[PDB]
């Protein structure tokens, strides 16, 4: 799952950790360069 | 001479391995086998130094 | 080669056989790490896979590491214990070379290791001549096509710092783009040779 | 692919002993100890009877010519 | 150091100059024995790194003894050309004789240095204090005396013999190497090349065939420090849980903090940080110095505190930008808390260990945490970055005239003397013009020996 | 093919392109936001019709005035103008509503 | 206008840095048997890289034995 | 030997010493000739030694000292945390740190994020904490607003409801009526209605229903007993002198605040200290805000680069940035000015004005490939032709 | 809510329909569109989970299925709407009078490639984090038709092994068919410096 | 109150021609080769200075003593 938004700006309450994201997506895995935070992926126990 | 600064220094054994290079002869005797640039050092440090330099 | 708890690195040495160390009960170490990479890493998952994997090894089952249900470390520890290791893992070498044993008991166990894509083999470029392109007849840019590194703005601040003209004028003009232009001396034009 | 011919880290020959484990294993015995009476007893030797996987079969099927 | 480079997937880049003067403006301006001493600060930059220090310590700790094969190989792994063994120091059972390490270091050291100084390892400040007075009341006391009150915490060498002290960050590292630091600046830049080309071997040697390993087992703490933390942390968190109910009923007095929240969030801040640290206070108590994990990060040569405080007692309170966790669903972070639940455990706090596990709701928690570092860092390349450039674009062409002077291109006059002093930074002693108390001690201790 | 392949991508000229999701804000929506530079509180909805996307907002600035922001309408139109534009002229529905 | 400005534009980018001859790039391991002030070079490298010297009387003999050795052999 | 001899022989050898030099190796010779006894040729080679020291200490001539203090700066700035604590705490007000605070200092920003400034009391009021929330409810301002616990804007009746809690009036030890004659001075034709703990404001503008509670906030908001600009004030003893600290910053009019130490008052706001002060003063503000931060972050650097970029930033009088408005701005060559941003504009003012660039710079001479002025660039060299191999 | 709840679990409306109700703004939303994300989880209803003993007996033997146990009223599809009104409970034995939900499987939660790190919960985040992005890039047995496909560039291990110590996922999303390292013997010690 | 008092404020002093010459031909400069202090300045209007003297500084040095600086007084 990706995010539409310009990585070159910061984004700080973007690339934060929601509490929402609970089994919807995975806290870990996530690119380490600028897309830290923007790129995520499904948690295992999600149904869109 | 009085104080060689680091920059004076590398300019003079540049000038004087390029001269070396070019075909002038060494006023040193060195051993055989070595680059131009260390029987400039070798020339250097033996205290033989023919390029002095302008200061304001 | 990396690890999947985050312990990443490359190959140091390659070491002959019988110069490597040796467990009292007869393991030879298949792969050496510095002790000096598991404090500020943070990692203590290792170190529980390392036991986990030799008391898996010596029980003949697989062991279950599942993120929370997982079996607990005290229970691997005592399973060690029971098979006749010691409980901390540690295990007692003879040195490779002298032949005597180290005055410290070492760690050692088993654990996953992962080859990575990033290989040498595919990294080392070198470039003497090369072809240029076109516009502005510099190496070109790609491995593929034998270009040249960058040698960007940094590393000309870089050369200055360190006040060495000529060494610049050598990176930056000499070995790429020389030209000559003839110009007239009082207009600046540049003159049209016929 | 297929089972390695000598275990990775001490040379002992288990290449012919994978299939007498696994089918001991099947049915219904303790592995510690058939991996025992294998003769298999330092650790680095049974690692790699106990965590290989055969691969070999199901890469056959695609075939090249 | 200098690179900032770990040997993890690093790529370098190697120019080969082509022309004989750069070859000579390599050779002379740019080599690497000539960049020891850092231009940012005046100290040393290339100096010894983990197994250096940490060998250096195994080596020279007390009680440390070799035997004559052992001395014999690590001198020549070195690259000592020595000829003949000193005098044995002490004799072991069936009459073999025994070197200290302290023999075998100053066999690597010049023939006349004298410094002394106190390095981290320093835990009884009442020793250091005799030995100060031992060495001040004559600045030549008598060998035997020192080495009757040696003690690993006062580094102390006498014309080349180190007397009593223990290798440490101090000694040779990269940030406060005070001998290499001394050898590079009285001796010259070869002599200090020799030198550590001859340490670093002969500390390697050392940790190599001495043994040194970290383990499970070096967190295991005993059952009264876990009863102490447990304790604390139960603590902790009933004081938190009665200033929440002083706030519910009211009776909270506002801080200068403008918002009683505010001030309500600073308070179980301050709380739970004192926690944190009076845990870590007694999980570093309870493990002592034969332990290899506490050697590394006493040392410096790896790790802090800090570390075996989370891997060992708790990892403490999560935070993003100063602040708990708040985001999420309406008045709870996760969907397994009551809302309007304010407590420690509630809002990010986790009072479990790296060796302990970790509930999920923790493990989320350090999530949030962690992630708020990783994209910190990433944000702040770029920023940093952007601000070299304009700073370099600003100042790139000044530089220092014949006369003294640093002038503008133009010729505007911007200093009339560099540095208001004229000292080089590089060659400056940490930031100081001179070394006066250094050069004293050294010329008085040289005419007078 | 391997029948462990889980599908779910396309084949184009030969090469296997996969379609990421992407992470939009919730359609016909109302979403409450502050603007403290110029001290207005602004509502945004996203609304969608056969593709079409359409930002209309209201807005109360430091006046107390609501406007209204439509697209291809250069400025912001007062709110009660525009709803007496969709009929309901009289001032008690605007009221009431 | 836009060839001119830019971080890949004229005045920065391609005059101020430029892509060089004469340069190889690498991963890097560690090696402490050597002097802090040398680097381990792989041969193949040395091989493709090369310094121009100039013939003179203390170096005829080893640049004549260099050339006798081709470029195949290592030190050619 | 004497001291008056030390002294002599210090000034008859040490001549070039600086004077910090000469100060210290007086006060060290002093102290090891007390404690040891030294003789007349130990201090001569003393001295001697402390002469060779200095002189190799000397800088390089031709050395790019720019770039080195630049990329002094730059280098450490990759280690600072931009996100700081955002945590005032207990006695402390939250001010920017790390990268933020160094990059607003260097843009010289026309007013910071945070200002802050800092009171140190004069000799009274200095060891009286009484005396110390003296001058600080001198200093310390406070709204209408602030002063109460709790509001009501009232326009069923278009009049002001209000309850005012004691506890700013303890504080600030102002009184009911004192807040009542200071809203009647400043505002008139409203009802202000003294009350206990209650204030009604019912202006004629107000009864209509248009106009009560714009008017209403607005006076409201106004702030009495306060220095303009100035917020919360802590007090805090450092050593064993009290000190003040204060939210936003007027430094023009703090100095004449009666019980205000004038000699230490010092603000975090450059152009504020440059527009009452100077811009000499203005330098070492800037030297001190920069080393500040970078000692409490940790990272050591030598105080000789932050010298050199203040003093560049002041060469003109006027506190200017090192941006594209500033410093690089004021650059007479085309070309090095092209090269940083902006280059269309540029060349075209350029053009205009017909400009010439004289190519004294690093990065024109590194375009036209020319030596660069730095370094060996700036050594020349001559030579006697008849050379004798020997 | 009450009414729309008992309709869904029962079977009388679709389980893609999520309602939730705020209290303080007296406001009930409906949600029936495209594109939400949601997870299953337990009803729970007067402290008792709705999921018995004899409904695993039954998942087990292959009687019952996932989509009979959703059309049951047993679990149900909770969006991030639904759950502002929710009051999970994490483990089995902690329910509760006023918990209206329980956790399936709590280590679920993680990704595919996170999920391959054995004890996950004793590593520091970026640890995790470092080998989650790095389990995607190691070498191994990725696909049987390597032999056969036409792609770019690839990789093949020649003796992929099974990890000693492996979370129970992947056997399940089938990782374990397609290993990709190896199992080694590790030492911690400080040798030579290399 | 004068703005000398202050510990931020380094002393401030005009030099008179005399010096003014031996200074301008020690460095080998002008007088637009000095740094520029403006007119409405506060130490410039204390000093009571004029465009076109040079003021000189002494400066309070961390690392040296005593050090002189000079500007010239612009408007
Ligand atoms: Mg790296
Ligand atoms: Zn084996």
């Amino acid at each position: 799952v990706t995010s539409p938004l310009d990585r070159e700006q910061p984004h700080f309450e973007a690339r934060d950790l929601h509490g929402t994201h609970w089994g919807r997506i995975c806290p870990t895995e996530t690119p380490e360069g600028p897309n830290c935070g923007l790129v995520k992926n499904l948690a295992l126990m999600a149904q869109i | 001479m009085f104080k060689y600064t680091r920059f004076e220094k590398a300019r003079i054994i540049g000038a004087r391995a390029l001269q070396i290079s070019m075909g002038a002869p060494v006023l040193i005797d060195v051993p055989p086998g070595i680059t131009p640039l260390e029987a400039a050092i070798l020339e250097f440090e033996k205290g033989v130094i023919p390029i002095t330099v302008i200061r304001p | 080669f990396a690890s999947r708890h985050g312990q990443k690195g490359v190959i140091g040495l390659i070491v002959p056989q019988e110069d490597m160390p040796w467990t009292e009960s007869g393991i030879v170490p298949d792969l050496i790490v510095n002790p000096h990479g598991i404090p500020s890493r943070m990692t203590v998952g290792q170190l529980i896979e390392a036991i986990g994997g030799k008391v898996a090894s010596l029980k003949g089952r697989r062991v279950d590491g599942t993120a929370f249900i997982g079996e607990p470390e005290e229970k691997l520890r005592k399973e060690l214990e029971e098979l006749g290791f010691k409980h901390t893992g540690r295990e007692i070498m003879y040195d490779g070379i002298t032949g005597k044993r180290l005055e410290a008991d070492i760690f050692i166990g088993v654990i996953y290791y992962q080859r990575l894509h990033h290989m040498v083999a595919d990294k080392i470029h070198a470039r003497s001549r090369g072809p240029v392109q076109v516009l502005t007849k510099q190496p070109t840019e790609g491995r593929a096509r034998e270009g040249g590194l960058r040698f960007g703005e940094m590393e000309r601040d870089v050369l200055v710092g360190h006040g060495a003209a000529m060494l610049l004028i050598e990176r930056l003009l000499e070995e790429s783009d020389k030209t000559e232009v003839w110009v007239c001396e009082n207009c600046g034009h540049i003159a049209l040779e016929d | 692919m297929i089972v390695p011919v000598r275990c990775f880290t001490c040379g002992k020959v288990i290449g012919d002993k994978y299939y007498e484990f696994k089918r001991r294993v099947e049915a219904g015995e303790d592995p510690e100890k058939v991996l025992d009476d294998l003769g298999l007893e330092r650790y680095c030797c049974r690692r790699m009877l106990l965590s290989h996987v055969e691969l070999i079969d199901d890469i056959m099927h695609y075939r090249v010519y | 150091p200098p690179y900032n480079a770990d040997f993890d997937g690093d790529e370098m880049n190697l120019h080969v100059p082509q022309t004989e003067e750069a070859q000579a403006e390599a050779r002379i301006l740019m080599e690497v024995q000539n960049h020891i001493i850092s231009p940012r600060y005046g100290g040393p930059i290339i100096g010894g790194i983990q197994d250096h220090i940490s060998g250096g310590y195994l080596l020279t700790r007390e009680g440390a003894y070799f035997t004559r094969d052992e001395v014999e190989q690590m001198l020549m792994f070195a690259g000592v050309d020595i000829t003949e063994l000193p005098e044995p120091d002490k004799y072991d059972e069936n009459g073999n004789p025994l070197w200290s390490g302290k023999t075998i270091f100053s066999l690597l050291l010049p023939e006349d240095l004298t410094v002394w100084y106190r390095n981290k390892l320093c835990d009884e400040p009442e020793r250091c204090e005799a030995l100060e007075k031992l060495i001040e009341e004559k600045l030549m006391p008598d060998p035997e005396e020192v080495r009757k009150l040696a003690y690993d915490g006062f580094v102390y060498i006498q014309n080349g013999k180190l007397l009593s002290g223990a290798i440490d960050k101090k000694a040779y590292g990269r940030e406060d190497g005070i001998i290499l630091d001394l050898i590079v600046r009285e001796y010259g830049v070869e002599r200090a090349r020799q030198f550590l080309d001859q340490v670093t071997k002969l500390t390697i040697w050392v940790i190599t065939h001495k043994g040194f390993t970290t383990g499970i087992d070096d967190e295991d703490l005993p059952e009264e420090a876990r009863d102490r933390i447990r304790e604390i942390i139960r603590e902790a968190e009933e004081r938190v849980n009665k200033l929440i109910e002083a706030y519910k009923r009211g009776e909270l007095e506002p801080l200068p903090g403008k918002s009683l929240e505010d001030t309500l969030e600073s308070l179980i801040m301050a709380v739970l940080a004192e926690a944190r640290d009076n845990a870590g206070a007694v999980a570093e108590k309870y493990l002592g110095m034969d332990n290899h994990t506490v050697i590394m990060a006493k040392t410096g040569a790896r790790g802090k505190i800090l570390n075996i405080t989370q891997m060992a007692a708790l990892l403490g309170q999560q935070s993003i930008r100063g602040k708990r966790l708040y985001r999420g669903f309406r008045g709870r972070v996760l969907s397994h808390f009551k809302p309007g639940d304010l407590g420690a455990r509630a809002k990010g706090f986790v009072v479990n260990s790296y060796k302990s596990g970790l509930t999920p709701q923790e493990y989320f928690f350090h999530a949030m945490g962690g992630r708020e570092g990783l994209v910190d860092t990433a944000v702040r390349t770029a920023q940093s970055g952007y601000m070299q450039r304009r700073l370099i674009n600003a100042l790139q062409d000044l530089k220092v005239e014949y006369d003294g002077t640093v002038r503008s291109p133009e010729g505007i006059i911007v200093q009339f003397k560099y540095g208001e002093d004229g000292v080089d930074p590089m060659k400056s002693w940490r930031g100081k013009t001179v070394d006066v108390d250094r050069i004293i001690v050294r010329t008085l201790l040289k005419m007078r020996g | 093919e391997d029948p462990k392949d889980p599908g779910g991508y396309f084949i184009i000229n030969g090469s296997e392109r996969v379609i990421v999701s992407i992470e939009d804000i919730a359609p016909n929506r109302t979403l409450v936001e502050k603007d403290e530079r110029q001290e207005k509180y602004i509502a945004k909805v996203f609304s969608y019709r056969h593709g079409y996307r359409a930002l209309v907002a209201v807005e109360r600035r430091k006046d107390g005035i609501l406007y209204v922001d439509i697209p291809n309408v250069p400025k912001p139109v007062k709110f009660v103008y525009v709803m007496r534009a969709l009929g309901l002229e009289r001032d008690k529905d605007i009221v009431e509503a | 206008a836009q060839r001119l400005k830019g971080k890949e534009g004229r005045f920065r980018g391609n005059l101020s840095g430029k892509r060089v001859n004469f340069s190889a790039r690498t991963v890097i391991s560690p090696d402490p048997m050597i002097s802090i002030n040398e680097v381990g070079v792989p041969v193949e490298v040395a091989m493709e890289l090369t310094v121009p010297e100039k013939v003179t009387e203390f170096n005829i003999e080893r640049l004549r034995k260099m050339v006798l050795n081709g470029p195949d052999k290592y030190p050619g | 030997v004497s001291l008056s001899t030390i002294k002599s022989l210090i000034e008859k050898k040490g001549a070039n010493l600086p004077e910090n030099v000469k100060s210290e190796l007086y006060e060290k010779l002093k102290k090891y000739n007390e404690k040891y006894k030294l003789t007349k040729a130990e201090i001569e080679a003393i001295i001697d030694d402390v002469v060779k020291e200095y002189e190799r200490a000397l800088v390089e001539p031709g050395e790019p000292v720019g770039t080195v203090a630049a990329q002094s700066i730059g280098e450490p700035s990759t280690q600072m945390t931009l996100n700081t604590f955002h945590y005032a705490g207990v006695a402390e007000i939250n001010v920017t740190l790390g990268l933020p605070r160094i990059i607003e200092i260097v843009d010289a920003r026309k007013n910071p994020s945070t200002p802050m400034m800092t009171v140190y009391l004069d000799e009274e009021h200095r060891y009286d904490r009484a005396k110390a929330e003296e001058v600080a409810r001198r200093i310390e301002g406070t709204t209408l607003e602030n002063l109460a616990r709790s509001t009501t804007l009232d326009l069923i009746n278009f009049e002001f409801i209000v309850e005012i809690d004691p506890e700013r009036l303890e504080r600030s030890g102002l009184t009911m009526e004192k807040v009542v004659k200071k809203l009647e001075s400043s505002f008139k034709s409203a009802e202000f209605e003294v009350d206990g703990y209650t204030l009604i404001v019912r202006p004629k503008k107000a009864d209509k229903i248009s106009d009560l509670r714009r008017f209403a906030e607005k006076i409201k908001k106004h702030r009495l007993k306060g220095l303009s600009g100035v917020g919360k004030t802590i007090v805090r003893k450092e050593g064993d002198e009290y000190v003040i600290y204060t939210e936003g910053s007027n430094f023009k009019q703090v100095l004449k605040v009666p019980g205000v130490d004038p000699t230490r008052t010092r603000t975090n706001n450059i152009h504020e200290i440059a527009e009452v002060l100077g811009i000499e003063a203005a330098r070492n503000a800037i030297i001190d805000e920069i080393v500040s931060t970078m000692q409490e972050q940790g990272l050591e650097v030598d105080i000789r680069h932050i010298m050199l970029v203040a003093d560049m930033m002041t060469l003109d009088g006027i506190v200017r940035p090192i941006g594209r408005h500033g410093v690089v701005g004021e650059k007479s060559s085309v070309l090095a000015r092209a090269a940083f941003e902006i280059t269309v504009q540029h060349l075209f003012e350029a053009a205009e004005k017909g400009e010439v660039d004289n190519l004294n710079g690093v990065i024109e001479n590194v375009l036209i490939g020319q030596p660069v002025p730095v370094g060996t660039g700036m050594v020349k060299l001559t030579m006697k032709l008849p050379l004798r191999p020997q | 809510v009450q009414r729309i709840r008992q309709d869904r679990r029962s079977g009388k409306i679709s389980d893609v329909i999520n309602v939730a109700y705020y209290e303080d703004v007296k406001e009930v939303y409906v949600n029936s569109d495209d594109g939400r994300v949601r997870r299953p989880l337990i009803i729970v209803e007067n402290g008792v989970p709705k999921l018995t003993k004899e409904h695993v007996q039954a998942v087990k033997e292959g009687r019952l299925k996932w989509s009979d146990l959703i059309k049951m009223g047993i679990i149900e599809y909770l969006d991030a709407e639904e759950e502002e009104n929710a009051y999970v409970a994490m483990w089995p034995w902690e329910v509760t009078e006023e918990h209206t939900h329980l956790e399936l499987m709590p280590a679920a939660i993680l990704g595919l490639p996170a999920s391959l790190v054995p004890y996950p919960e004793h590593n520091a985040a970026p640890r995790n984090t470092y080998g989650a992005g790095m389990a995607k890039q190691s070498l191994g047995l990725g696909w049987a038709n390597f032999r056969i496909r036409v792609d770019t560039r690839g990789h093949l291990l020649h003796y992929p092994q099974i990890p000693l110590v492996n979370s129970r996922i992947m056997k399940a999303v089938g990782y374990e068919d397609r290993p990709a390292g190896q199992n080694f013997v590790v030492a911690v010690l400080a040798y030579q410096g290399y | 109150f004068s703005i000398f008092d202050h510990v931020l404020v380094p002393e401030h002093r005009v030099l008179s021609e005399e010096e003014k010459k031996a200074l301008l031909e020690k460095y080998k400069i002008t007088l637009a080769q000095l740094p520029q202090i403006k007119a409405s300045d506060p130490a410039v209007k204390a000093l009571g200075a004029k465009p076109g003297d040079v003021i000189e500084i002494k400066r309070k040095s961390p690392t040296a003593g005593v050090y002189y600086y000079y500007r010239v007084v612009v408007e």
